[PDB]
């Protein structure tokens, strides 16, 4: 669980934007 | 002194200085952010003696870099004297 992503924003990103969320069950 | 308590800082870069040398002197810089990418342009002019003087000039580019950042406003620091 050392990484995670995020599915709700109000808006979507800009080209080369790093917004600085939920994690991935990786299995 | 200006800033305080620096934090997860994700980018750096050091060179030589930017700003070089009766008349007032004029110097010219564009700040435009493009897909990430900070873009510093440059360019110096000896002015005579406010007024913008009615003339004409052309300001080269220096350098760019990928800060990749939302940018909405930007404030000129400057010295009490």
């Amino acid at each position: 669980y050392n990484y995670l992503y995020r599915l709700f924003r109000k808006s979507n990103l800009k080209p080369f934007e790093r917004d600085i969320l939920r994690s991935y069950s990786f299995r | 002194r200006v800033y305080s308590s620096a934090n997860n800082c994700t980018f750096e870069y050091v060179s030589q200085p930017f700003l070089m040398d009766n008349f007032k002197n004029l110097r010219e810089f564009v700040f435009k952010n493009i897909d990430g990418y900070f873009k510093i342009y440059s360019k110096h002019t000896p002015i005579i003696v406010e007024d913008l003087p009615q003339g004409f000039s052309a300001l080269e580019p220096l350098v760019d870099l990928p800060i990749g950042i939302n940018i909405t406003r930007f404030q000129t620091l400057l010295a009490l004297h």
